[PDB]
């Protein structure tokens, strides 16, 4: 019973895995133009 | 004091691209008097003697 | 049905005459019998009564003393609705009673 | 009489508030990101308030999460289908075994 | 100041109200039902609400702006299965059916006569019978 | 390809006598655990940002997932909102154009719409439950007998991926997709739960059943989803047990829930053999009737083995029992071809639920050691369901 308390609590302590959700390198990253981006552009709608 | 900064407008940004300023109301008398007014019953109100029938049920029930 | 998911197969059978008389005497506890009313011999008047026919005898014996403003059941209330809960209903009809030897 | 008056007060402040969402957990995503899933909306990684341990945050949960923020506040009792959750008995019969017989 | 705390209160039962369905209940003063806009909403309770009218599947009155549970709603089963109306009885006297004397007792006997007398029956020992059977030559 | 996410298995220990090696054993396993445990939170504790922080309040809270549709410019696409709209979005420099694909699960920005990341491993909480993660504690050395059975499912889902080349030397393409099939309590379940235990793939489970949504387009979609985590997930092996619920012999209905029961089914079809070729997962179904399923699915081609597990043998009863009765207690006068001799068609359940009858009759009598008495007893107190249904003696 130690035994299967002990697995649960191991497993509970490193079940959350990282998940990356796909961030490009740092080399190519423009983050100050990044936030320009940001607030110039303006979501659009796609219409017909 | 007044206020705490709302979540509803903290997320719209607040002490970063406007801030918020605290409300307080000018009143004095010869308004609020003339306010309470709204309300305020009369001098016929306070001496009506409500209906006997339906008193009589309120009290019974 | 197979072993591992139902282990037990546990049969219901009809109750024999020492349990009918049982289910009479459980399903009549709060019942006002009165005097010389011998449970058993209701029971006997019983075979193969399912169990719950037990009670509903039981209830159409208080039943007989309702349509007569009473609270206690006599021996002659039972036996007179034995008959009624346990009712049968015949081919009603010899050809075909007499389809086999 | 003031800890009435002071219980009623706080209820009024606290009832102003606007309630939260709740949504199923997919996944945990981080350490403070948490993939739910509100009811009509899709899909959302949300954040976590810094009192609540992810450890705790499984998948297919019921998390709640703020009105506004979008932030994980609590981890809410799991959900069961409302027809399959009458099926538990909550009133006991009131048969006994001295009334079965034979 | 306490009547004034009781008035606002009052005063949060206004009436722009949705209403949604009591789906499960956390811990005190606190929900998780569901609007009828179509969005469940872990909510807040009144304290002046009762909480034993808030049955699993209540059509409860939410705040329309707060979304916090603030009023409970009878329930909605009045003609859901065609439940008999005080318009629709079907107006036949039991002195207008002719004879049945034997029959008619029978079915007042398990039907009607346990529903008013009740301490007769179990004045026995017996539970009223709750089923009849009505069968016959058609007509 | 994240590589074949097998089940965790804790090492096993084999004293069954409760002697003390088996504590020893036990107690090995768990200084090994507590030092794991002790390894983890020391450096969660012993343990005590700039550049990705920037990133986290450009993306803030909360952020949506959407479904890419349409990389217009190198900075510029088109998503999904997750309600069914589109909105012509940009792409921001953090996000990883490779992984940028029409389809894909995309991250966006809560106020203003923006791709800000990529949703990897998006699967459906339907599937990722359909992995097995703890493995089943049922070794083969928990089967007696079905020694041919088991051979036909070991050279199908272990051998070609342990030794590949003996496949491969020989020009075959190892059987890929076998139907366990019977009279109901033969060992089929038992048998999956047996690979589960050995294998180093990972091993979806479905009843044939979970498959089969209410919505139109959710039956054969979660199937392709099923299977396209199989591929992902590198040598697999998908046990859809219970497979008569969804594969049964297609027919004209005339009501459409029936008409989508055969289109998740020919769904399945395809996912088994169809224009694309499938990848390196195996397929293990498990059916009572194999002369109610369609054809096509237990065609050749789609199930290479029809591995089939009639009622145990005389040998093979004899076996089930000394495996079912290892942990018993049994009496010195406790000779078990008594019940073994019997012509009573008698599965390897009937023999597990005959031991545990057998037991409880000794707790009838006060007893932790059962006797010979106690299984002819078990034998008659279990042995219905089944009366006794046969031609009279017109035979001679
Ligand atoms: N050869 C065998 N050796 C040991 N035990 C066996 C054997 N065959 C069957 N059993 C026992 O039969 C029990 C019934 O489960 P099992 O997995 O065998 O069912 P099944 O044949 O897949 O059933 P179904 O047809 O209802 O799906 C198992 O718990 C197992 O102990
Ligand atoms: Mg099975």
């Amino acid at each position: 019973d130690d035994i299967q308390q002990l697995l649960k609590k191991i497993n509970e302590l490193t079940g959350i895995k990282e998940s990356d959700t796909g961030l490009a390198p740092p080399a190519l990253w423009d983050l100050a133009a990044d936030k320009q981006t940001l607030q110039s552009e303006q979501p659009l709608q796609v219409a017909r | 004091h007044l206020n705490k900064p709302s979540i509803q407008a903290l997320i719209h940004g607040l002490n970063r691209h406007y801030y918020s300023i605290t409300i307080n109301y000018r009143k004095n008398e010869l308004e609020q008097k003339m306010l309470l007014n709204l309300h305020k019953k009369s001098w016929m109100e306070g001496l009506t003697l409500q209906d006997y029938s339906e008193h009589c049920k309120h009290n019974e029930s | 049905l197979r072993p591992g998911r139902i282990d037990r197969k546990i049969e219901f059978p009809p109750p024999n005459e020492e349990a009918r008389l049982d289910i009479l005497k459980i399903h009549s506890r709060k019942m006002n019998l009165t005097r010389g009313i011998n449970l058993r011999k209701i029971a006997e008047l019983m075979p193969g009564a399912s169990g719950a026919e037990v009670k509903g005898v039981c209830t159409e014996a208080g039943m007989y003393a309702l349509r007569e403003r009473r609270v206690h059941v006599t021996q002659e209330d039972f036996e007179m609705a034995v008959a009624k809960v346990m009712q049968k209903d015949s081919e009603k009809n010899m050809s075909i009673k007499k389809l086999w030897k | 009489l003031n800890a009435k008056v002071r219980l009623l007060r706080e209820e009024l402040q606290l009832l102003q508030e606007q309630g939260s969402y709740v949504g199923e957990v997919v996944r945990a995503m981080d350490k403070k990101k948490v993939l739910v899933k509100v009811h009509p909306e899709g899909k959302f990684v949300v954040d976590v308030d810094k009192n609540i341990d992810i450890n705790d945050v499984t998948p297919n949960c019921r998390v709640a999460l703020r009105n506004d923020s979008y932030t994980l506040h609590k981890i809410l009792p799991n959900k069961v289908d409302p027809l399959v959750s009458l099926m538990m008995v909550e009133k006991v019969p009131d048969s006994t075994y001295e009334m079965i017989g034979g | 100041e306490f009547l004034h705390a009781q008035e606002e209160v009052k005063r949060i039962q206004s009436i722009p109200l949705v209403i949604g369905q009591f789906l499960e209940a956390v811990d005190q003063n606190t929900a998780i039902v569901g609007s009828t806009t179509g969005s469940n909403y872990y909510v807040r309770i009144l304290s002046t609400i009762d909480r034993e009218l808030l049955k699993p599947n209540a059509s409860v009155a939410l705040h329309k702006h707060s979304n916090a549970l603030v009023d409970v709603l009878p329930p909605e089963a009045d003609s859901s299965i065609m439940m008999l109306t005080s318009d629709q009885k079907p107006d036949v006297m039991y002195a207008d059916i002719g004879g049945m004397d034997i029959q008619k007792q029978e079915v007042r006997e398990a039907v009607e006569l346990p529903l008013t007398h009740f301490e007769l029956y179990k004045q026995i020992g017996i539970d009223p019978p709750r089923g009849v059977l009505m069968y016959g030559p058609p007509g | 390809t994240k590589g074949p996410d097998a089940a965790s298995k804790l090492p096993l220990v084999t004293p069954h006598t409760q002697c003390r090696l088996k504590l020893l054993k036990l107690e090995r396993i768990k200084d090994y655990l507590l030092m794991e445990e002790e390894f983890i939170r020391n450096q969660e504790q012993m343990k005590p940002e700039e550049e990705r922080s920037k990133v986290d309040d450009l993306r803030g809270t909360p952020m949506s997932v959407g479904t890419l549709e349409e990389i217009i410019d190198d900075n510029h696409a088109i998503v999904s909102t997750s309600v069914g709209s589109e909105h012509y979005v940009s792409i921001l420099s953090f996000v990883d154009k490779d992984l940028l694909e029409p389809g894909c699960s995309v991250l966006l920005n809560h106020k203003v719409h923006a791709v800000i990341g990529v949703l990897m491993d998006d699967t459906d909480p339907l599937v990722t439950v359909m992995k097995v993660e703890k493995a089943p504690q049922e070794t083969y050395a928990d089967i007696g007998g079905l020694d041919n059975q088991i051979q036909e499912i070991k050279e199908s889902v272990e051998l070609p991926l342990t030794h590949p080349e003996y496949y491969e030397e020989m020009g075959i393409k190892p059987p890929k997709g076998v139907i366990l099939y019977g009279p109901p309590g033969t060992g089929k379940t038992l048998l999956a739960k047996a690979v589960a235990n050995q294998t180093s793939a990972t091993f979806l489970r479905v009843v044939g059943s979970e498959l089969i949504q209410k919505y139109l387009g959710d039956g054969p979609k979660l199937v392709r989803e099923l299977f396209r985590v199989a591929e992902e997930h590198a040598p697999s092996i998908v046990f859809i047990d219970e497979i008569d619920a969804i594969g049964t012999k297609r027919y004209d209905s005339n009501s459409g829930g029936e008409r989508e029961i055969q289109r998740t089914m020919l769904e399945l079809l395809n996912q088994l053999d169809g224009f694309d070729s499938r990848g390196d997962v195996k397929v293990i179904m498990a059916t009572n009737r194999i002369e109610t399923l369609d054809p096509a699915l237990i065609r050749p081609g789609r199930i290479d083995r029809k591995i089939e597990f009639p009622l145990p043998d005389e040998k093979t009863k004899k076996r089930i029992f000394q495996i079912h009765t290892s942990r018993m207690t049994l009496a010195d006068d406790v000779t078990l071809d008594d019940l073994i001799m019997a012509k009573d068609d008698l599965s390897g359940a009937d023999i597990k639920a005959i031991c545990t009858e057998a037991g409880l009759m000794a707790l009838r009598e006060r007893r932790m050691k059962v006797t010979n008495e106690d299984f002819k007893k078990s034998k008659e107190n279990v042995l219905y369901k089944k009366q006794e249904g046969t031609p009279e003696g017109l035979y001679l």
